[PDB]
């Protein structure tokens, strides 16, 4: 299903704050950003990567929560959906 | 060697 995305302006940001840079980018590419995005600015429970603190950040303000699992692709997608910009219909 | 965030991290499905 992983389909290609275009990452908007304060989408893009994110992505290039974590090594990235352009204008497209597919599923792949935005979920590594992601991950690394958040170990760059620190945003999770050190004694257990599985659970990320969005706190109140970027990541947090797009999901409107607290924390989110990392290995339960739950609120990641449900954001994502109207976050990550894909193609394809 | 190295496993932090990418040792599950990986564990998300992209798909």
């Amino acid at each position: 299903q992983i389909n290609q995305v275009r990452p908007k302006l304060p989408l893009l940001k994110i992505l290039h704050a974590a090594g990235a840079q352009g204008e497209m980018f597919t599923v792949k590419e935005v979920m590594h950003y992601l991950g690394q995005y958040i170990m760059v600015k620190q945003l999770y429970d050190q004694q257990e990567q599985h659970m990320v603190y969005c706190g109140g950040d970027l990541l947090g303000e797009l999901l409107g929560r607290q924390s989110f699992s990392v290995k339960d692709p739950s609120p990641l997608y449900d954001m994502l959906r109207k976050n990550l910009v894909t193609l394809a219909t | 060697s190295q496993e932090t965030f990418s040792d599950l991290w990986k564990l998300l499905p992209e798909n």
